[PDB]
């Protein structure tokens, strides 16, 4: 039962939680302009709503 | 206030790039000559250079309500003109193979150093707006400098769009800040205020959309989507510049604006930072992962390096030694990345043309060259925070500015991204050591090749002996 | 007479539609006449703060943005000069050849 | 009590001549029963923008001439140089002439 | 010059507003350019007469001289995109409309909570905006020189025709 090895893949979740989360970040970086202008309208909102949150 | 005579040395570097800049622009107009421009940059450059050290031997002191020079500002400027002179010896033999024409290069390098010059001696915020618009606007050219090419030209739409947008964030934010506190001096942006009224809604939202704009300009999340394709679309010492000076001026304006103004003791901007910081260090490292190319690998670096000088800067009303730290690891940074795109540059040199794509294909670099593979593992090496390096240094002192002030959870970021940093540094650093399945005698590109070797030599021995570098930058130190 | 808020309100209310104009269109030019309809704001923002303390810092932040914003706009237009020369369209979605 | 009926005077001024105009328009309809231009054209627009930005600052300038003394014709001399520099690597490159 | 001020700023609104959700390209230069002729009385409203003045001369006089100029050049009627139509669709015009909305609310509410002194009288002319912009702002004048003068390499560098004929028809990466 343990030949293969449990301990080992509990240890090596980060890495695909790591990879996992690389490739779903990697959808952001489409090369369209239009959606770079748009994340930085996000970003400013959250900053903004951050700080008059704080 | 007037300028007296006196003032006029500490004015000197920026006075000699302003000259050799007209002197440049009369030499193309006159000549129209590679050599011999090229030449005229670096020895203003160089001039600078020993200018700046006869700024040293005078005093710090407030030019203008613009601009204050002291040690801070010798610093990044000795750097910004070091990457200047960097980013000319590198394009040199990029320019060789050039069709059009090869000064406005040089012209807008020398521009954009005169910018980061403005930059590092920036005391005011129409000095950091300046400053920053000067560094923008020469990029556009120098990125669009092949714009025969389609990536080149997309690489400078998307660029000079975005910062069109994050200078009108900053512009507005900037007026806000205006509005609400009656000066534009840094150090005046929070003196009408007191008694814990400090977090008022104008200010706070005016250096928020600052914020928005400067980290768009420090590639921070989520402003952080121009870095790859910028990096990868422009030219090779035009990647090296906009990632090093730009970078390292950019990020020294914004700590000049955060020690000098009282909006430090805030805690709503620092707790802004804090999440901007740990997002950056993680995003960045995560899609740094599975990167085939090398130059969005090296711009995802960039947007960790950014994330660890801003940690770095979270503690600076805490610390004490947060200046020093942010120095050191700009000193570390600014090397790494100096031999990195410099093997990018030297191994895409010369541009051969439009039409040929210029694909790096790192794999096999050690079995045709094996002294740039050397200089390339070993800014490898130093990019992830590994000892006999001067990276390591800048890593150790971030990680003690972190836990001086009990960022736990900045300090675990910070780990946590190193860790999955080395993966791809070490990647890269085997890859150009394996087999190559498919497959220089200029006084330049052995310039360009002493200069990346001379950045290794660098980084070994501040890596294994820092010491000098630890005593020259707590040497600069700013008048508080 | 005139109170601060309304200014304010007024540049952040054309800040807001120069970036909505910017994001929601697809064509390039649209997209640099939003940029300067956002720059313009900016511009009208500090003047409006620059007039409120009665400090002439207001106008020379107004000439340094405006400024910004001719030489922002001859990069902008000589680039779509390049880019209808070159792709025959100024689709800002076309060019989206740099994947991540 | 001058300078309001001044402001009246403006006022009437302008809105009489676009009517004027508008009348004029109106009684004279009312009675009876794929290519490109050029880039030289963009640049020496360009040219102009740059340089009337340039002229911005010599238009300022020209205000405040007496009240700062030699340090500031100093400054515009320096500024004047590096325009008519600019001017001048212009001329010699061979963007400003024509040729046609 | 209260009256004045709103209904400048009313009508730059409007302007705008048009700007942002026309078809050709023209009629929204056109709107622009009276957006900046309404922005620029909103400036003399404030006692900016220096400021106004340069909108119409700077921005209104050179700046939709070159968008106008661009477009009159290349001979776009927005081609190939108004028969699209995609802006006026919903499903794309919800969403950065009330995300930039939200915005709008957020940095409005932002807005007050700071005391209100109003907007005073005494106009600064250009004798002011001259003494203190050769005093201490030399070198905001000296290095926007410098960037203007990069401003201009960088857009002629990029924009020049490097072919013969002041008639040109279309061709694909310029032969």
């Amino acid at each position: 039962l343990l030949k293969r090895d449990p301990l080992n893949s509990m240890m090596n979740i980060p890495a695909v939680l790591s990879r996992f989360a690389g490739k779903g970040l990697l959808l952001s970086e489409n090369g369209y302009l239009r959606w770079y202008v748009a994340s930085m309208s996000i970003g400013a909102v959250v900053v903004l709503a951050l700080l008059m949150v704080l | 206030m007037t300028i007296t005579p006196q003032n006029l040395i500490a004015l000197l570097p920026l006075l000699i790039v302003g000259l050799t800049v007209v002197v440049v622009m009369l030499s193309i107009a006159w000549r129209r000559n590679h050599f011999l421009n090229a030449t005229l940059s670096v020895i203003g450059l160089n001039a600078a250079l020993v200018s700046l050290w006869f700024v040293g031997q005078a005093g710090a002191m407030d030019v203008t309500p613009l601009m204050r020079v002291d040690g801070f500002a010798m610093l990044y400027t000795g750097l910004v003109l070091l990457a200047s002179l960097a980013t000319c010896t590198f394009a040199y033999p990029w320019l060789e193979g050039y069709n059009d024409n090869k000064d406005e290069f040089y012209l807008l390098v020398l521009i954009a150093a005169l910018g980061g010059i403005l930059l590092a001696n920036a005391n005011h915020l129409a000095s950091l707006f300046l400053g920053i618009e000067l560094i923008s606007l020469p990029l556009f050219g120098l990125v669009g400098y092949a714009f025969r090419q389609k990536r080149s030209l997309e690489a400078s739409i998307k660029y000079t769009i975005l910062s069109a947008a994050a200078s009108s964030f900053l512009l507005f934010g900037m007026a806000l800040v205006y509005a609400q506190s009656g000066d534009l001096s840094f150090v005046a942006l929070g003196k009408n205020l007191g008694d814990g009224m400090l977090n008022e809604p104008l200010l706070l939202a005016g250096f928020g959309l600052m914020i928005v704009g400067l980290g768009f300009k420090l590639s921070l999340v989520p402003f952080h989507l121009w870095t790859p394709d910028v990096y990868q679309g422009a030219p090779a010492p035009v990647s090296t510049f906009l990632a090093t000076a730009s970078k390292i001026a950019i990020f020294g304006v914004v700590m000049r604006l955060f020690l000098y103004a009282p909006v430090g003791d805030s805690e709503a901007i620092r707790v802004v930072l804090a999440i901007i910081a740990f997002a950056s260090i993680i995003f960045g490292n995560l899609m740094a992962l599975s990167q085939t190319n090398i130059k969005r690998l090296l711009g995802y670096s960039s947007i960790s390096h950014l994330g660890y000088l801003l940690v770095a800067l979270i503690a600076l009303q805490t610390g004490e030694m947060s200046m020093e730290a942010v120095g050191v690891y700009l000193a570390g940074y600014l090397f790494s990345s100096l031999g990195a795109f410099g093997v990018v540059s030297l191994m895409s040199s010369p541009y051969r043309g439009p039409d040929a794509d210029s694909l790096f294909s790192y794999r096999g670099l050690f079995w045709h060259r094996p002294i740039l593979a050397a200089v390339m593992t070993v800014m490898m090496l130093s990019l992830a925070g590994i000892p006999m390096t001067l990276g390591f240094i800048g890593k150790f002192y971030v990680l003690a500015v972190g836990v001086q002030a009990h960022l736990w959870w900045l300090v675990g970021a910070v780990v946590v991204g190193s860790a999955i940093g080395l993966y791809y540094y070490l990647r890269v650093a085997v890859s150009l050591y394996l087999h190559a399945p498919e497959q220089p005698s200029n006084w330049q590109y052995s310039a360009g090749g002493i200069v990346v070797l001379i950045s290794a030599l660098l980084v070994l021995v501040l890596g294994v002996w820092p010491q000098p570098l630890i005593s020259i930058v707590r040497l600069a130190m700013p008048l508080m | 007479m005139i109170p601060l808020q309304h200014g304010l309100i007024l540049a952040a209310i054309l800040f807001v539609l120069g970036l909505t104009g910017l994001v929601i269109r697809r064509n390039l030019l649209f997209m640099l006449i939003g940029l300067e309809i956002m720059i313009n704001a900016s511009a009208l923002a500090f003047v409006v703060a620059g007039s409120y303390w009665g400090q002439t810092d207001g106008q020379v932040m107004y000439i340094l943005a405006i400024s910004l914003a001719a030489a922002e706009a001859s990069i902008g237009l000589a680039l779509l000069l390049q880019l209808h020369r070159r792709r025959q369209n100024l689709n800002i979605d076309s060019v989206s050849e740099m994947r991540g | 009590t001058e300078v309001i009926a001044h402001h009246w005077a403006f006022a009437i001024f302008l809105i009489v001549a676009i009517g004027l105009c508008c009348l004029m328009l109106v009684g004279g309809w009312f009675l009876g029963g794929r290519l490109r231009l050029s880039a030289k054209f963009y640049l020496v627009a360009m040219f102009f923008v740059i340089f009337d930005v340039e002229a911005l600052y010599l238009f300022a300038w020209s205000t405040s001439i007496r009240e700062s003394g030699w340090v500031g014709f100093v400054e515009a001399a320096i500024f004047i140089f590096v325009l008519l520099a600019g001017l001048v690597y212009l001329v010699r490159i061979g963007a400003l002439d024509w040729t046609p | 010059m209260e009256f004045a001020f709103y209904i400048c700023g009313l009508i730059a609104i409007l302007a705008t507003l048009r700007v942002i959700t026309h078809t050709n390209p023209v009629h929204a230069l056109l709107y622009l350019i009276i957006s900046l002729l309404a922005i620029s009385g909103v400036f003399f409203s404030l006692g900016a007469y220096f400021a106004g003045a340069l909108e119409i001369i700077v921005y209104a006089g050179a700046i939709m001289v070159l968008f106008v100029f661009v477009v009159m050049m290349l001979n776009l009627g927005g081609s190939e995109i108004e028969q699209e139509r995609q802006w006026l669709k919903p499903q794309v015009w919800i969403g950065p409309a009330i995300l930039s909305a939200i915005m709008l609310v957020v940095i409005v509410y932002a807005i007050l909570g700071v005391n209100d002194q109003g907007i005073d009288g005494t106009p600064i002319s250009a004798k002011a905006v001259g003494i203190t912009l050769f005093g201490p702002y030399v070198l905001a004048v000296e290095l926007a020189s410098m960037l203007l003068l990069a401003g201009l390499v960088v857009a002629f560098h990029v924009g020049r025709e490097e072919r013969a004929g002041e008639v040109l028809s279309n061709r694909k990466d310029d032969s």
